[PDB]
């Protein structure tokens, strides 16, 4: 599960060994290791790994489904992008080993689906969006409430607005407050350190009875 | 007299310099009376040198048990801090100055070395090390006239050492200051193999009536400069520097006191104290100014 | 030793500016020349009285001395922590084999 | 002739010699050319002469009264006085209206538009930022148009006119307050001879106990 | 100094100057600046077509009393 020296070697594939029928099919040859990196990535270099593939070409061109899949993912029609996304949900459980990993894959596609389209607005609207990924107004919100659960931006919604405010702007005062907090500690654990040495100093103990 | 000591006796003066009392004990230059010559572009030729090591002759004299530095500062050089006896280079200054200095009066003849370790000191390092014990074995009475020009921006004081090190035979008696100092990766090793080979002179300053008297009227209108600094601004990024220096060092020090530079968490928790010390003294006249001008209510 | 450049200079346009204020007084006083360029320049400077108010360098301010402030926090604790080293060392010492 | 801050430079000896050999309508030219001079619209060592103190007070009575405007009046006085002072020029008249707003940025860090839109009878934006402008451009004014404030910026300001007598009160009230910072920064200064001054002993004394503490 | 080199600018000007066996030509700079206004930067110490580093010492390459410090050197000091 360490899939990025995975994807390392994914793009890695060298046609011209050219034959072993336990190898893998190229169609699972390119759409694991290209989902592999599809999980791991970071865009750039991937679309690097992607856009700029040469030596992967043919392993490339295995797919075309799962090209302009990843193509129009990092364009983001997330819609059929997703679709044919869990589509091949029961073809991957159709693979004895991309079922194990269904959870994990289906989990952190639809994460930086998220981390994908999110990050350059300030208020999420959800209204054409949701028409876009397809979940309904609750499910909808309640992903993005599960991205509460760990999310990046100082966000909150109207929900009458049906509509997200992204993160929020001042990190000076941020530090202000973490440093305060950082003091009270200080001051706390200082006065226990003070007591501290009064007790080992002072003899202080518990004996066993 | 206030004038009584500015008198040059290049007769007394060179006297003493042929006197050689360092052949009989080469602790007997205890004093190290100077001009603020060595201040004047020592400071402004370590600070205008940015970080460039330099090198040279300074003006002085002897007088009774002292060195006298009438001169010291730098070049617009490097390689000091590392040249193979590097000061020797810049003595064609004063190869042609202090002769026709004689010609205006100037009697005097060369005496030392002016240098500067523009940001990180005026000293000698390991390979100056053997330029400063050769050169002491070479041109004794030598001295490692040692004051940092970015320590003195940041301290508030002149840290001035004469260090006439301990020649090789000679070592540190009752009086070794030896003034251990932060070195750098490339001379740190050095000195820990040299760091108690050399003794401080009991640096004075001597001057004029009118020396004082214009320092004050200098201040008579430096002031308005004084309300005009503005260098929380200057160094803040020196502040920053000490950060990631400090940190590093708290991990050093952690490094030391783990299993078993000296007492590193202890040396730490000092200049970590000093340079905080250093940032919150520019604040206070940063927020003098501040207060003061903007509470001026109409 | 810093603020004694600031009382130097101070002191010295103090002297100009009280030589200043003394023919001034006298301007109104009398037997000394009556000229409309004497306080004139002062409403000029009472009208120079705290600069910016403005609430930008207030802020500014703010900022600055919590910089600061919180760098001598630190300090509290660079102080205290080396306190700490010592005391954890002397524990090491005789309530322990350091 | 002499130079600092001052209206057209003739202006001195001009009139001098204009009150002293020109008077009665003659002396109403004198002033009539007396009105553009800007940076002496106040006269206090130049109605020093009689000549000026009978172009005071004679037929030009209401001109002195202008002139103690220059000195102590304002624009939007003229706005009520519309009568009481000698005729004035749309330029002089902007001239004055810049007397009142000169002495009020001299008042305030920023005067509002509003402001001098409703005393010196300003109505509407354009007109009112080109007599702005034309003051800045003058150069008395520094600091830049405080828009957002609806204010006008100011950093510096010339001489407005000679402004006869707070004087003797303006410069002793500037004493009073130059004095009253200087004894707070002095209780400051006192109060450093005491606590650094006491950081000295205070250490020096702590540190005795400490190298006692040996031996 | 006991090694009485000479320190040569393009045009031939070589100068005596007082160094050491030891002597860094980094500090060779330094004497040469000091004692003509012509700044050592710009007073390329080559040796035999090849640069002399710039921090060395003078007898690292076998420099002596008639050897040449190459300055190519300027003109406004001199
Ligand atoms: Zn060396």
């Amino acid at each position: 599960r360490k899939y990025k020296q995975a994807a390392k070697c994914l793009l890695l594939a060298s046609f011209d060994h050219c034959d072993f029928p336990e190898l893998l099919s190229p169609s699972n040859v390119a759409i694991y290791g290209g989902l592999c990196a599809l999980a791991t990535f970071d865009r750039q270099e991937l679309q690097r790994n992607v856009i700029s593939s040469s030596s992967f070409k043919l392993f490339l061109e295995l797919e075309p489904q799962v090209r302009d899949i990843i193509f129009k993912f990092y364009e983001s029609k997330y819609a059929s992008c997703l679709k044919m996304l869990d589509e091949m949900k029961d073809n991957l459980l159709l693979d004895m080993y991309l079922a194990p990993h269904v959870r994990t894959l289906y989990t952190q596609i639809r994460n930086r689906a998220l981390i994908q389209y999110f990050s350059p607005y300030v208020s999420a609207d959800m209204h054409r969006m949701a028409a876009a990924f397809n979940t309904t107004v609750a499910a909808l919100e309640d992903e993005l409430t599960q991205l509460i659960l760990e999310g990046l931006i100082s966000a909150r919604v109207d929900s009458h607005s049906k509509i997200l405010y992204a993160r929020d702007v001042d990190q000076r005062s941020t530090t202000f407050e973490k440093s305060l907090l950082m003091g009270k500690e200080f001051q706390r654990r200082a006065k226990a350190m003070m007591l501290r040495a009064a007790v080992l100093r002072n003899q202080i103990h518990v004996k066993s009875p | 007299s206030i004038d009584e000591i500015y008198k040059y006796d290049k007769k007394q003066q060179q006297e003493i310099l042929a006197a050689k009392p360092w052949t009989k004990d080469h602790h007997y230059f205890k004093y190290c009376k100077i001009s603020a010559l060595a201040l004047l572009k020592m400071v402004m030729h370590a600070r205008s040198g940015g970080n460039l090591e330099v090198m040279g002759l300074m003006l002085g004299k002897v007088d009774g048990e002292t060195m006298i530095i009438m001169d010291s500062f730098a070049l617009p050089v490097e390689g000091t801090e590392t040249r193979v006896n590097a000061q020797a280079a810049a003595y064609e200054y004063m190869a042609a100055y202090i002769e026709n200095a004689k010609q205006v009066g100037r009697l005097e003849n060369a005496i030392g070395w002016y240098h500067s370790h523009p940001g990180y000191g005026c000293w000698l390092s390991g390979i100056d090390v053997s330029t400063q014990m050769l050169n002491q074995q070479f041109q004794e009475p030598f001295v490692a006239v040692v004051i940092d020009p970015t320590r003195t921006i940041s301290a508030g004081k002149v840290n001035l050492g004469a260090f006439r090190t301990y020649p090789k035979g000679y070592k540190p008696p009752d009086e070794g200051p030896s003034e251990y100092q932060t070195i750098p990766l490339n001379k740190i090793e050095d000195f820990g193999v040299h760091c108690k080979q050399y003794y401080a002179l009991e640096v004075s300053y001597f001057k004029s009536s009118l020396d004082r008297k214009l320092l004050e009227l200098l201040w008579n209108k430096y002031w308005v400069n004084t309300l005009s600094s503005s260098s929380l601004l200057t160094n803040a990024d020196y502040t920053t520097g000490q950060v990631f220096d400090l940190s590093e060092k708290l991990e050093q020090s952690e490094a030391q006191l783990g299993r078993g530079s000296e007492d590193k968490l202890a040396k730490a928790t000092r200049d970590s104290c000093k340079t905080t010390i250093e940032a919150i003294h520019g604040l206070m006249s940063q927020v003098i100014k501040d207060k003061l001008f903007n509470q001026i209510n109409i | 030793e810093h603020l004694i450049a600031q009382h130097s200079a101070i002191k010295m346009l103090h002297s100009r500016v009280k030589l200043i204020l003394e023919y001034v007084k006298a301007s109104e006083a009398g037997e000394v020349p009556f000229n409309h360029e004497i306080l004139r320049e002062a409403y000029a400077l009472c009208h120079c009285l705290p600069v910016l108010s403005t609430d930008k360098f207030k802020t500014d301010f703010y900022d600055q001395c919590n910089d600061v402030g919180l760098m001598a926090y630190l300090g509290t604790i660079t102080k205290t922590c080396n306190t700490m080293n010592q005391f954890v060392n002397k524990f090491n010492v005789l309530y322990d084999r350091q | 002739m002499a130079g600092e801050q001052k209206p057209s430079s003739n202006l001195l000896e001009q009139f001098i010699l204009l009150a002293k050999g020109t008077s009665g309508s003659a002396l109403t030219a004198l002033i009539s050319q007396v009105l553009e001079a800007p940076g002496v619209y106040v006269f206090g060592e130049l109605l020093e002469l009689a000549n000026v103190q009978e172009l005071a007070e004679g037929a030009n009575a209401a001109y002195l009264q202008l002139l103690n405007l220059f000195a102590y009046g304002t624009y939007p006085d003229y706005i009520a006085n519309k009568e009481s002072l000698p005729e004035l020029s749309t330029a002089q008249q902007n001239k004055l209206k810049h007397l009142t707003i000169v002495s009020l940025a001299s008042r305030m860090k920023c005067i509002p538009y509003s402001v001098l839109l409703k005393d010196l009878e300003m109505r509407n934006l354009r007109e009112l930022e080109d007599l702005i402008i034309e003051a800045v451009y003058t150069d008395i004014i520094q600091g830049k148009l405080d828009q957002r404030n609806q204010l006008l910026e100011v950093d510096f300001c010339i001489g407005r006119d000679i402004r006869k007598k707070d004087l003797s009160a303006i410069a002793r009230t500037l004493q009073e307050w130059c004095v009253g910072c200087e004894v707070v920064l002095s209780g400051i200064e006192e109060q450093v001879s005491r606590a650094n001054q006491h950081k000295e002993q205070q250490l020096g004394l702590k540190q005795q106990i400490e190298s006692e503490v040996a031996n | 100094g006991s090694m009485l080199i000479k320190v040569k600018t393009l045009t031939g000007k070589e100068i005596e100057i007082d160094i050491e066996p030891t002597d860094k030509v980094e500090r060779i700079k330094e004497r040469v600046e000091e004692k003509e206004g012509i700044p050592p930067q710009q007073q390329r110490l080559i040796y035999s077509g090849k640069q002399m580093n710039d921090e060395k010492t003078a007898a690292d390459y076998k420099i002596m009393g008639g050897s040449v410090l190459h300055l190519v050197l300027a003109l406004r000091g001199g």
